[PDB]
């Protein structure tokens, strides 16, 4: 089954071969994380990176920009704790904007700051120019 | 064969906190006939229920249940009676089909005299919500007869556009929640109040902080619009309609109590044993069950039950369980209905996740234990908006509950209906 | 020299050993073909086959996969009429994109539809599995 | 030694259609000296032509035409002289090579008064068009003295950082196409407008589909940038330059008419016989030649001829003679130069394939004729961007064709100039 995405430097799959793609069978579950690293366990980067995690359209993911009011998956303001998202590939959820996958659409996860608490509400590529902090979501059809 | 609305002292019900399956669901979706080719969906639910009458209503889609293509707007009522069986099932006998199922929204139903009463707002700009500063602010009421007459003339179906709302500080006013309650001749619906952001009266230091770091006392205020920017603030409340205020009579909006106090939500106001509870969702950093006792309407006052055991999934911000006031939007509407007031012992199906919208558990609790519950489905079922309503049959306690559920992979998703007698014994 | 490549089920070039491995000259041209199929004639297939062809790095045509905003070369929408689509193998073209073939390297021209109008957009080995329907490319030296 | 601009009534040309080889082609390419070691390739060419002056820049790359590292940036100036022979030739005056070779793009050059204005863009970012939402939108100017004085530092060469730039609704704005004109002191480049995707406004009924199976409405907006989801959309038009207007002089965009509108593409404007002309690239589903009268300028409005026989290479959605709209981004710059407006007769080199960049063929033509032409090269020499300029020696047409070109094998690929002097004769 999915994977979960410890989202910070420390990762390398970012970095790697194919550029951290995903292929989500409907149904299935994914979670994004931001670990602690305060109290440093593993997964942890050396030190905290300020990250927004938005969901994006895919030809925005190129670009590596988010679009204004963007999908926001997940804030990491606090180093203290350990922070986590989760989608279920599915047509119901908690979230009342009432978004959508497509089919055959590839859809991206980005992060656009610089890994900064200043320039964190930045909306076009830092990290994910910089680190290659992208990950790409081909949903089954 | 008649339902009654819950009342007096009804037979005795287990008030035990158990482990023991005394709860045992039943599916009676089946007298509530719904058709529809794979890749359908039925959505934006509505269940009401009055003196064993009930009023109903769903936005059929293709494709997403979000953003698919409206097909079509169903709006019907009928009668809860004895399937024979000694069990509770609903049977419609009216239904209406608006014209363009783009532009109705957000209805609403209280039944009265032989008439159920469904307010709706009326968008060409979408989800008055969604989009607000482009809405007409349009409303608009019809009225079925519970018990048609073989064609006389505006009785079976009836239409009011509504033309004077008495708003007061609020730019728009419309219906928010599934249900609300009749006082003799006066209907209150469940609403919502538009107030320019700018005009928002709010003391940042009422922001309850006190012991959470990363809370800041802006959060609050800044939770009270869909986002932080947002033009309006929502402002949960009733919209009052005297049917005696002549033939053109005015509504009126009666914002909610500063009370815990969150962003407008869809709400719930009904009758439980002779006197009003009040219900709603809870949609960002409250995220523990708002409901209670109605101390007053006309000014609105809600004695807020102090539970802490009943919540919903969120997202990451405001999660399942997070109490601390973050700036955020989102949640879901599982309802609770009172059965119990002695010992405040209420029923409702929640979803037990905490950021998905999945496994239905219909539990009955009180505000500090869930006594005894019941899983609907499987682990992983998909569920989203509940709709809890009892009363009474020989005078025993039933509830039927109304849950948006699939599991993934079925041709045509819609909501089920689920009869679930309350248990006099706490054994077998 | 380099034969046209006939891109439907009736070619059966895909379904020999090695595995429809063409070794292009510097200065060779190549057809990909679409032949009608409505007027049944030579060449075509039982029915139409709906595809879409892009170049791949061949890492990723190993794989059956092509990446986001694939290199689409040809995509046989009409039934009714032939399709074609030409490359040379040379430093100009009408391709606006700038893409170059390094020598020495492994490309692949696969079709990730399962061949219908339905399945067109897919993204992810269909036909390129099912069928076997790749064609890698060896370019002298 | 004397070469002015095409006007008025020069010596008569062949106004016949034949089979006879009367043009006669002849390389001139040495009088502008180019180097480069084996696996140079010399790409993004310019040439400029105006009053017996030239105008010329070039990229070099190391290794391939497409990807290869760039080494260095040429741009240069000088005059159209009869060599002696009575054929016309170009000799440099004056070059200047920028401090970095990947910073400059999409040059483009007019000239005024003993002065060649050469437009450039200046990006940190790679090519414009391929990460325009990174551009910074950055524009440079560089005077190039057609005539270097001797020890005259600022009138030989000089740059303007270019200060404000009146964009309107666009962006930004650069500079697309070889070469423009100048009405008196106000400069006129080819340019290209980047409009914001969303904020594009287009009736897709626009889009001629009437006799084209397969073709859908919404092709001729999705064609309007690089890929259907590019966030901009490309605009051709002009950048206007007044000298006159301070020593900090403002640019102006004019965008073109919406009359058969295709993609931005690099343009050329340009005065022939007394009148400016407009060409524009081919590069999606309008694959026919884009050219003609400029009907005005400060709104730019084209003339476009109905040219039924000249197109160019592209692939395979938009190849050579395609005319249906489909949704592409392909083609090349091939320019024609109008050579008798009386008759509408016009001279350029096209690619004489449908899908693959080769087979040079010099051409002359009306607009539903070829009248006759010249093949350069081989049937499978590779060739690319052409460039062509006339004008009169000894009031006699002559052309000057800049043509990317070479054939598999050879060490350094490079563009060649071409001379032909157009037939008075349809004869020997
Ligand atoms: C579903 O989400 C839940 C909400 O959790 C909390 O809220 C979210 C946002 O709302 C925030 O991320 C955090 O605030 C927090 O995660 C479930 O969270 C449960 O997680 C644990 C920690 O892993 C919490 O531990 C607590 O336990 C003790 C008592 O705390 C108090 O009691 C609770 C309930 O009665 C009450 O609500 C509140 O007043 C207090 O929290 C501890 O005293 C305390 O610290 C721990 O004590 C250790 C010994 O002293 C010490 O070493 C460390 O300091 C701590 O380990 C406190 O943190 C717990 O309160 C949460 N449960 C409830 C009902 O709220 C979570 O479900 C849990 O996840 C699993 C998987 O690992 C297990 O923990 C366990 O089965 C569940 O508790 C979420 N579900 C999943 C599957 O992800
Ligand atoms: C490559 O480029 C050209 C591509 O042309 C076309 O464009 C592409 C995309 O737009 C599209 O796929 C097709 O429309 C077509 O490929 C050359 O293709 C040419 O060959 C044929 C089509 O194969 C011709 O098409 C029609 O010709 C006439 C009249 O059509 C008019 O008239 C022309 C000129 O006035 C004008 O372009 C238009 O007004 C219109 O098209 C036919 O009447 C018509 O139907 C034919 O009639 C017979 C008699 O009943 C029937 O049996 C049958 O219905 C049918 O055959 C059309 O077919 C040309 O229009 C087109 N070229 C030009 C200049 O327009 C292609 O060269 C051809 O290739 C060879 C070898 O196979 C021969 O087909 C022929 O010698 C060449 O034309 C170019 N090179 C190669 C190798 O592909
Ligand atoms: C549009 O234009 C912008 C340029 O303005 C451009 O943005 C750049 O995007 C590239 C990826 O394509 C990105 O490359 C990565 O850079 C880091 C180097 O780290 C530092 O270097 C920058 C300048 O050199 C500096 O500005 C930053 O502070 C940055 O931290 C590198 O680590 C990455 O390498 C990765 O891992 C290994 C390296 O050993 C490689 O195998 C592989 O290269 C991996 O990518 C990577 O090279 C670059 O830093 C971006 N620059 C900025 C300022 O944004 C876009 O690429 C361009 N888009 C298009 C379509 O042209
Ligand atoms: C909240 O609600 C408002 C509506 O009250 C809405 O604003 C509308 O936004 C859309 C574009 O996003 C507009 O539709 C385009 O309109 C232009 C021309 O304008 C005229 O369109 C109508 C034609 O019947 C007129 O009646 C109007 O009065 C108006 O003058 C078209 O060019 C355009 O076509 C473009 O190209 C293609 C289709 O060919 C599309 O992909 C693009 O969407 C489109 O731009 C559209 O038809 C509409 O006119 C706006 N109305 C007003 C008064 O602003 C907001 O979007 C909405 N906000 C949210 C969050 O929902
Ligand atoms: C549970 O908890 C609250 C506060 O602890 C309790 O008291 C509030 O409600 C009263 C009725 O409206 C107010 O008069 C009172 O001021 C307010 N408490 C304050 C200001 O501290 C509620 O009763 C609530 N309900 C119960 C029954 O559980
Ligand atoms: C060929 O194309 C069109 C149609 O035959 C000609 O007419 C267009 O140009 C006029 C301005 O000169 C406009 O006033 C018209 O709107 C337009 N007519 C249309 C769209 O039907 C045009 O003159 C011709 N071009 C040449 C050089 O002959
Ligand atoms: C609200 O609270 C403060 C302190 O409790 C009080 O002094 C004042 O009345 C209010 N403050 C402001 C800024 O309105
Ligand atoms: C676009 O075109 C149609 C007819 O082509 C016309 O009726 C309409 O008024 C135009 N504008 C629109 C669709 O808004």
């Amino acid at each position: 089954s999915l994977e979960p995405v410890y989202w910070n430097s420390a990762n390398k799959r970012f970095q790697a071969e194919g550029g951290y793609v995903l292929y989500p069978q409907i149904g299935d579950r994914l979670d994004l994380l931001c670990p602690r690293a305060r109290p440093p366990g593993p997964h942890s980067s050396p030190s905290y990176e300020f990250y927004k995690l938005y969901l994006v359209e895919g030809a925005q993911g190129r670009r590596c920009e988010a679009p204004p009011a963007p999908n926001l998956l997940l804030t990491c303001d606090r180093p203290d704790l350990d922070l986590r998202f989760t989608i279920k590939f599915q047509e119901y959820s908690p979230n009342l904007w009432g978004h959508e996958f497509r089919s055959h659409h590839d859809y991206y996860i980005i992060a656009t700051s610089d890994g900064t608490r200043e320039g964190l509400e930045s909306l076009q590529g830092g990290v994910c120019l910089t680190r290659g902090m992208k990950v790409l979501l081909r949903v089954g059809q | 064969e008649g339902v009654s609305n819950l009342v007096g002292l009804p037979n005795n019900i287990c008030l035990q906190k158990t482990s023991n399956q005394i709860l045992k669901p039943k599916l009676i979706s089946y007298t509530l006939p719904v058709v529809g080719q794979s890749g359908t969906c039925i959505t934006d639910p509505l269940l009401a229920m009055d003196e064993g009458y009930f009023a109903y209503s769903h936005l059929e889609r293709i494709g997403s249940c979000s953003r698919g293509v409206s097909k079509q707007r169903i709006i019907g009522v009928g009668e809860v009676l004895d399937r024979g069986d000694e069990v509770p099932s609903l049977f419609m006998t009216n239904v209406w089909t608006p014209p363009n199922p783009n532009t109705v929204y957000h209805c609403s139903a209280v039944y009265n005299n032989e008439f159920y009463y469904v307010l709706c707002a009326v968008s060409t700009v979408g989800d008055p919500i969604l989009n607000s500063t482009y809405w007409s602010g349009s409303l608009m009421m019809t009225r079925l007869a519970v018990k048609p007459k073989s064609n006389g003339g505006g009785y079976n179906q009836h239409q009011l556009a509504l033309r004077s709302i008495e708003k007061g500080r609020y730019d728009k006013v419309m219906p928010y929640g599934p249900s609300g309650i009749k006082q003799g001749d006066t209907l209150y619906f469940p609403a919502v109040g538009f107030l320019v952001r700018t005009e928002f009266k709010y003391n940042d230091s009422n922001c309850p902080i006190t012991k959470c770091q990363y809370s800041k006392p802006e959060n609050c205020r800044l939770s009270m619009g869909i986002r932080p920017n947002s033009h309006y603030i929502l402002r949960s409340g009733l919209l009052k309609y005297n049917l005696s205020d002549g033939e053109n009579p005015k509504v009126v909006f009666i914002e909610i109590s500063d009370q815990r106090l969150s962003i407008g939500s869809p709400s719930k106001i009904y009758d439980s044993l002779g006197q009003p509870v009040f219900y709603q969702a809870s949609f960002s950093w409250d995220t523990m069950i708002k409901f209670g006792d109605v101390l007053t309407v006309n000014p609105l006052v809600v004695n807020w039950r102090n539970n802490t055991v009943i919540s919903r999934p969120g997202q990451s911000q405001c999660p399942r369980f997070n109490t601390c006031p973050e700036i955020c939007w989102e949640g879901v509407y599982n309802d609770a209905f009172l059965i119990d007031r002695i010992n405040w012992i209420s029923a409702g199906v929640f979803l037990d996740s905490n950021q998905t919208a999945e496994n239905p558990v219909f539990t009955v609790f009180k505000d500090n234990e869930i006594l005894y519950r019941a899983q609907l489905a499987s682990e992983d079922t998909n569920a989203q908006k509940t709709i809890t309503n009892c009363f009474l049959l020989k005078n025993k306690i039933w509830c039927i509950s109304l849950v948006e559920i699939y599991d993934t992979g079925d041709n045509v998703i819609r909501p089920k209906l689920f009869a679930v007698k309350i248990p006099e014994q706490c054994t077998a």
